[PDB]
């Protein structure tokens, strides 16, 4: 049907630049704008600009006309996005909506995330926590970059599991994960958290022994 | 610029109308500012739902509307369905800017309230060992997905060092948040009292534990 197709996920130094695309299909490219939305963790969203394909007509807010280049490939139905100047603000989900008269986006990308970040593939040190139902846990400290997975028990526990998103604390990220589980299964069954880290092949188990 | 602003929060039954505004800080919005409002579902999920004050963008419910009532424009639900719990954010065309709202929270009470569950985990010996102590405070199982997280140590509000993630929804759809406080195992040991205070439909749930 209208499909609005996004470039992923973006790793990028301070200073550096980049470009994001995004495809149109299911519509007439050249008669609607396409506009890019900004998503930061918990800033709201700020429109960043719009470009009409038909004539190349470009809007931008003030804020990012100096570091912001739009433009629009009509041949390949592709719009483009070229950031430059990088600093950590910049990291944010970007959006391309679907623009006309009166309005900037009737439909959505699914939103690229770009990590603008001077640190280094870091694996997670894995920490246990024990209170002493009772519920269990594992830290999955200092990190980078995204993603880690936890599993408990191999997959063999997976009811009563909580994994919460990473907070990024300094510049590598934090995650923690939990289960709990009837207050007689444990310690006769051993509860342990696996962490894998892809880009560090980093691949750890943690049992979790009382306090 | 100009400021948009917006309900933070508002909560209905299903069937029930409710009515969202956004108002800009100039005075009246008028048919020029083209009113938008979107819906963001989690992960993430983005639908165009009003566009130019008052028309539904393609195959949106005939339950939304968009209207100027007043000065200020204004989404209305008429019968709200469960699924309609999301952030809604309006934008206004303003000195060819689309300015923002923050979002509406709307809560559409497809369960019942739930409290929060709340576990505070001390630093394990290991991760003392590197003279960091984490503490995690996790917090499951509330509905309505607004909760607000205080940290106190030896009863004096914690000010900094402390990080909490924004509610997730569980796949029960109730949902879940979690609360670090990260000190040196040099200042964890000058204390004795740590809590992690936890407020839901304003009631307050504290677990604290005791450095000994
Ligand atoms: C598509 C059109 O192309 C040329 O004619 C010229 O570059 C125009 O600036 C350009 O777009 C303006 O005109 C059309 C008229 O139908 C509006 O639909 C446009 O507005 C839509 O897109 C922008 C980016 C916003 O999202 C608001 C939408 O309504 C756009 O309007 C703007 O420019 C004209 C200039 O004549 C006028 O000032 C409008 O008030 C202003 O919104």
């Amino acid at each position: 049907e209208v499909q609005v197709q996004q470039s992923g996920t973006v790793l990028a130094r301070p200073g550096a630049s980049v470009k994001m695309s995004c495809k149109a299909s299911g519509y007439t490219f050249t008669n609607y704008w396409m506009h890019w939305i900004k998503q930061r963790p918990g800033q709201g969203l700020e429109w960043i600009g719009a470009i009409y394909p038909g004539n190349s007509a470009t809007f931008y807010n003030h804020k990012f006309r100096a570091k912001t280049k739009l433009t629009a490939v009509t041949s390949t139905i592709t719009a483009y996005m070229e950031l430059s100047s990088l600093t950590n603000e910049d990291s944010a989900v970007y959006y391309c909506t679907r623009g006309g008269h009166g309005y900037y986006g009737d439909y959505w990308g699914q939103g690229a995330s770009l990590t603008v970040s001077s640190a280094k593939t870091t694996p997670p040190s894995v920490y246990p926590l024990a209170p002493g139902m009772v519920t269990l846990g594992c830290l999955v400290k200092g990190y980078f970059p995204e993603p880690v997975t936890v599993t408990w028990n191999s997959g063999s526990l997976s009811s009563g599991v909580h994994t919460f998103p990473a907070v990024l604390q300094s510049d590598l990220y934090t995650l923690s994960s939990s289960v709990t589980v009837p207050s007689s299964t444990w310690p006769s069954e051993t509860v342990t958290c696996n962490v894998a880290h892809p880009a560090s092949s980093t691949k750890v188990d943690k049992k979790i022994v009382p306090r | 610029q100009a400021v948009v602003t917006q309900e933070s929060a508002l909560t209905t039954s299903p069937g029930e109308t409710v009515t969202l505004t956004c108002r800009s800080s100039t005075g009246t919005v008028t048919s020029g500012n083209h009113a938008n409002w979107v819906q963001e579902k989690p992960d993430h999920l983005f639908t165009g739902l009003i566009g130019d004050t008052n028309n539904r963008a393609p195959g949106v419910p005939a339950r939304f509307s968009g209207s100027l009532i007043g000065d200020k424009a204004a989404l209305t639900i008429t019968g709200a369905q469960p699924e309609d719990e999301a952030i809604y954010f309006c934008a206004l065309w303003c000195n060819n800017h689309w300015i923002f709202g923050g979002g509406t929270k709307l809560t559409v009470l497809g369960q019942p309230k739930s409290s929060p569950s709340v576990t505070l985990f001390p630093p394990s010996s290991e991760e003392l060992e590197t003279n960091k102590a984490t503490l995690v405070c996790t917090i499951t199982d509330f509905y309505p997905g607004v909760v607000t997280v205080d940290w106190k140590v030896d009863g004096t509000p914690v000010t900094q060092g402390m990080e909490t993630t924004q509610p997730s929804k569980q796949s029960n759809n109730k949902y879940m948040a979690s609360s670090y406080l990260t000190l040196t195992a040099r200042a964890w040991e000058r204390h004795s009292s740590y809590s992690c205070q936890v407020t839901h439909e304003g009631h307050t749930v504290e677990k604290s534990l005791s450095r000994a």
